[PDB]
């Protein structure tokens, strides 16, 4: 406890940035994706009316790139941490699967109601890997846990409505196989409207060989290659706030830095998780007027093209990452750079050259 | 109803009031709210000479992705005192008998539920099937093509949309000004809990529902001249 409220008191605003920095250190680059994963895992906050009309709180996350982007790797490390955390490929499981069903119990007589695997994981993390080989009937199912977080059932002789309100990490190839620079990306991404506009952020990864990149890729996954573990003998078979600094895992270069505990983290984010933020009105009119710009770039797009259409799930999107980046540093209002922070995501991810 | 509670619904413009006191947390669309409403009330029922008239209203609602019509949906089928409310895949008709029957992702249904579909828009009758269809729809693409024709642009037969008694069609077109209405709007609806100060505030629903109640008991005779 003490040693949380001393990190949050020296790193003000450092602790969004370290965290995303120090997500996973086997994983080069993509900070963005990092800081999209950091924010899963603070989450939003789910809101009830006086009218009881339920509002989402959990953001869904698309990736699409070129194979061996280390794409595998980011969701076997999201499954590892995150709490609650169900893995369901493609093909994997069938709308049956996903969704809970009735089945007619021979020994009473009865029908009874056996969950699915997203009515399982509830408040966790639902991964899906080749989602582009899921079937629409699927995507159509899964809409209604992504809209409002509930699946509804209705068999004659018994009927109830189940709780889904999960986030949902999905990793998908091009229909080309690798993704055309050239062609738009509407034609790459090959999906519908809905189910892009239910999604809240999208992500394109590119495999670009640039000669730095490339060395910096080598070396590190060579020293990851090269690393063993201490107190293991050579060629045989087979908690600080910060990391213990090693030649290889980190670097020379990187002496100067230090990466976060995995245990720590995991309390840090959940006691962020715990932690419920307020929306300030200086953020609101800022929100706002920045909508209405984005709303209004279809005519300032210039050669730029568009990922995703904007709609008004974009600004319960942009609350809701605010409300995020406000549950990255333990505070109780949200301020400018809040805003900005999330902003400035969605001019990453909606817009692409 | 004790009749004050009728006199506090009988104000001036009272119309408007109960046109805007359904579904008020959705800024605009007066017009819906009136179609709703008069699909709430509903018409008369009438067997002359042999054949049998229908009153209930069916109203057909498409528009592109994300101009909230499932939450008006709910909305309706909150206020509604016999309402069911399903989906394409998920499914009904004889359970909102003298009801409301709430049905969204019309367009993403099967065509051989839609030729069932046609007897009880045309007849009312599966069993009895007396109740008023409401349903929602998308463009094909995902936004609506003014270029492409309105049979197209729904996929479904032309004597389907001519069975719906009322077709109405919500574009988001971009308005700047608008725009930020609708957006402070929502702002004031999200901070708030409540919705923004319009010039009345709306009904209850138990009030609603009890006036809609009393006035389907009335049936009015049309005059000859």
């Amino acid at each position: 406890i003490a040693k949380i409220k001393k990190f949050s008191k020296t790193r003000s605003k450092d602790i969004f940035d370290q965290l995303a920095k120090s997500l996973a250190p086997s994983i080069h680059g993509h900070d963005y994706v990092k800081k999209a994963i950091l924010c899963l895992l603070l989450g939003g906050v789910e809101r009830d009316l006086e009218n009881g009309s339920h509002i989402r709180g959990d953001i869904n996350i698309l990736l699409i790139g070129d194979p061996s982007v280390a794409k595998s790797q980011l969701l076997r490390y999201v499954l590892c941490t995150a709490p609650r955390a169900i893995p369901t490929t493609g093909r994997g499981s069938s709308g049956v699967g996903l969704t809970a069903a009735v089945t007619t119990d021979q020994e009473t007589g009865e029908r009874r109601l056996e969950a699915g695997a997203m009515v399982l994981a509830d408040r966790g993390v639902v991964c899906i890997d080749e989602f582009d080989k899921m079937s629409d009937m699927d995507r159509t199912a899964i809409h209604e846990v992504m809209e409002q977080g509930r699946v509804t059932i209705a068999k004659a002789g018994i009927h109830a409505r189940l709780n889904a309100r999960c986030s949902v990490l999905a990793a998908a190839n091009p229909v080309y196989g690798r993704y055309d620079q050239y062609k738009t990306p509407m034609e790459n991404i090959g999906l519908q409207d809905s189910l892009l506009s239910r999604f809240d952020l999208l992500f394109i990864m590119l495999d670009q060989m640039d000669p730095e990149q490339d060395r910096e890729i080598s070396d590190h996954v060579l020293r990851m290659h090269r690393y063993r573990a201490p107190g293991e003998q050579d060629g045989d078979a087979m908690t600080q706030i910060y990391e213990k600094h090693d030649n290889l895992l980190h670097g020379t270069k990187k002496k100067k830095e230090k990466m976060v505990s995995a245990a720590f983290m995991k309390k840090y984010i959940h006691v962020a998780k715990i932690i419920k933020p307020v929306l300030t009105q200086e953020s609101a009119t800022y929100i706002a007027e920045e909508y209405s710009r984005l709303r209004s770039q279809d005519s300032m797009s210039s050669d730029t093209a568009r990922t995703s259409p904007v709609t008004a799930r974009t600004l319960e999107t942009l609350i809701r990452l605010a409300t995020a980046h406000a549950k990255a540093r333990m505070s109780k209002t949200v301020d400018l750079q809040d805003a900005e922070e999330a902003v400035e995501l969605v001019q990453y991810a909606y817009f692409k050259k | 109803l004790t009749r004050e509670e009728l006199r506090q619904i009988a104000e001036e413009d009272f119309y408007e009031k109960l046109a805007a006191s359904i579904a008020p947390e959705i800024y605009g669309h007066e017009d819906v709210k009136k179609a709703l409403l008069l699909l709430l009330v509903g018409g008369v029922d009438q067997s002359p000479r042999g054949m049998k008239i229908r009153g209930n209203i069916n109203i057909c609602l498409m528009g592109d992705p994300g101009v909230a019509k499932s939450q008006l949906l709910s909305y309706i089928d909150r206020l509604a005192p016999r309402s069911q409310y399903t989906t394409g895949r998920g499914s009904a008709l004889v359970l909102a008998d003298q009801g409301v029957c709430c049905i969204d992702e019309f367009d993403k249904m099967a065509e051989a539920d839609r030729t069932a579909i046609h007897e009880v828009m045309e007849q009312q009758t599966i069993l009895n099937a007396r109740c008023s269809i409401l349903a929602a729809a998308n463009p094909a693409y995902g936004r609506y093509n003014p270029r492409r024709s309105l049979e197209q642009n729904i996929q479904l037969p032309a004597a389907l949309l001519s069975r719906f008694d009322l077709l109405w069609l919500i574009q988001d077109r971009p308005d700047r000004d608008n725009d930020l209405r609708l957006a402070q709007h929502i702002t004031y609806v999200h901070q708030h809990s409540r919705q923004p100060p319009s010039q009345f505030e709306p009904l209850d629903m138990k009030l609603m529902r009890r006036y809609i109640a009393m006035c389907r008991e009335k049936q009015p005779m049309v005059p000859e001249s």
